[PDB]
């Protein structure tokens, strides 16, 4: 649901990234930039963007060439910088294309070799892609892992990564002395989830809107313990219900006069969740939470909320 | 015959990592909580828009521990896991080697969870087993 946003919220910051990384280099570089307004999902702008800038670096740094090597191979001195975004079928299509000196596979294939991973009979039955996607595979760019270390950032492995973890994917297209062309494939149509943002001390949660029954806004007495159990009724109907903080045993005050009571059903039975306050309706990207976590069952992933800030999303049959 | 070290601190408690995974040393700002989560893990925070799990090392491991002194988070990344340490703060890179390194891998008394501990001049700098330590939370 106009979940979506004009790449162009991405693509500006470069225009002038990619003059100074010219200057930093003395290489001339005519960059253009083309479907400054493709839109892709609200998400992605946040990641694809520091993938997109090492790609940009490296055509700068590596692609380009130096006027005089530029005269040399009968190039005009004045390379060229491309950066576009498209639409094509399911995806989003972001590329950074460059006629620099190019990727040489010859040589990726033997260093691809000396590094025992490939078999040389075998390195054969490859074609240019694939012989460049070991430009992927990790360290196999040497280096040290310093400029990684912790200061100017170095890796194409990690790009892959994100681009990956957008359930994307990328190619690279290269013939020396013919430039370079990296192409990031990004879905148009995420699995977005209605939900309600949910309020419990400056935590934020949220709970589908799929299996909410109905909101109410009920009071610390509204809720009356029977032998363990917490119940409240409405217009009759004894409806069990929990207490957020609780459930998660969360650090709380102790709980305002005013409250809130989302009424959710799962399967054949429904149940309500009382929290702190409501904070709207909302589409958010359900994304996973690690390993770290699996074994939490109360939380089925967590989202990242416009400002930042994160909202673990709640699981209406995970919780008791 | 050289090693490379990323080493930091823990209430004056100096350790080390292989700078081979370490992907960067974020200063702790914010790190929203996980309820009902293995509380050796702090939490997880926003890192470039992906979600990273911030495990606590000093607790992890049973040591000297302290919170409002950690200041940073060591960011790693291992085939498909990626975890956040927090560290009191970081010295920073080393250059360890065969001679400095030391062994009584049997003296530390955390298993495998930390190689060999080695020292330059005169230091308590335990070499701890990264890929193996994150192993130990995945799993
Ligand atoms: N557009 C390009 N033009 C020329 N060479 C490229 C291009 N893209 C990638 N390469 C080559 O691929 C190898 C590495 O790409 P990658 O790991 O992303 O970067 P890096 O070179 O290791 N790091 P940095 O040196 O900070 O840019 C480079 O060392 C180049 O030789």
């Amino acid at each position: 649901g106009s979940h979506m946003v004009p790449i162009s919220f991405v693509f500006n910051r470069f225009p002038r990234m990619v003059r100074d990384l010219a200057k930093k280099m003395n290489k001339e570089v005519n960059f253009i930039m083309r479907g400054e307004d493709t839109e892709l999902d609200r998400t992605f702008v946040e990641e694809i963007g520091e993938p997109l800038l090492h790609l940009l670096r490296n055509a700068i740094d590596h692609g380009i060439e130096p006027k005089e090597e530029r005269i040399a191979k009968g190039k005009p001195p004045i390379g060229t910088l491309i950066l576009s975004a498209r639409h094509e079928g399911n995806n989003v299509v972001i590329e950074v294309e460059d006629d620099g000196r190019g990727i040489d596979k010859e040589k990726i294939i033997r260093k691809a070799i000396e590094k025992g991973l490939i078999d040389e009979s075998k390195a054969a039955t490859l074609s240019d892609q694939e012989i460049l996607n070991f430009l992927f595979v990790p360290g196999f760019s040497t280096k040290e892992k310093v400029s990684e270390v912790s200061g100017r950032g170095v890796g194409m492995d990690v790009v892959k990564n994100v681009v990956e973890s957008l359930n994307g994917s990328i190619s690279i297209e290269s013939e020396k002395d013919k430039g370079t062309k990296v192409t990031i494939r990004l879905p148009l149509t995420l699995a977005i989830i209605q939900a309600l943002l949910v309020k419990v001390n400056n935590l934020v949660y949220a709970i589908p809107i799929a299996n909410i029954d109905t909101i109410l806004s009920i009071s610390k007495e509204d809720i009356q313990r029977v032998q363990d159990r917490d119940v409240i009724v409405i217009r009759g109907e004894v409806i069990p219900v929990y207490r957020l903080w609780e459930v998660l045993q969360i650090e709380h005050k102790e709980e305002l006069e005013e409250m809130e009571a989302v009424i959710v059903r799962v399967g054949n039975r429904k149940y309500g969740i009382v929290v702190d306050d409501l904070l709207g309706q909302d589409d958010i990207v359900i994304k996973s939470l690690g390993k770290v976590f699996s074994e939490v069952k109360e939380f089925s992933g967590a989202a990242i909320l416009g400002d930042g800030s994160i909202a673990l999303i709640i699981n209406v049959s995970g919780i008791v | 015959k050289e090693f490379e070290v990323l080493s930091f601190e823990i209430d004056e408690q100096a350790l080390a990592f292989d700078v081979d995974n370490i992907e960067m040393v974020i200063e702790k700002s914010d790190i929203t909580p996980v309820p009902k989560s293995r509380h050796f893990v702090e939490g997880v925070i926003n890192l470039r828009g992906r979600i990273i799990p911030v495990v606590n090392l000093a607790k992890i491991l049973g040591i000297s521990f302290d919170e409002q002194k950690m200041k940073s988070i060591i960011v790693a990344r291992t085939k498909d896991v990626e975890v956040g340490f927090l560290v009191d703060r970081v010295l920073g890179v080393l250059r360890i080697t065969e001679n400095q390194l030391d062994l009584t891998n049997v003296s530390d008394k955390f298993g495998k969870k930390s190689k060999g501990l080695v020292k330059t001049d005169g230091r308590l700098i335990i070499y701890l087993d990264i890929d193996k330590i994150i192993e130990e939370i995945t799993v």
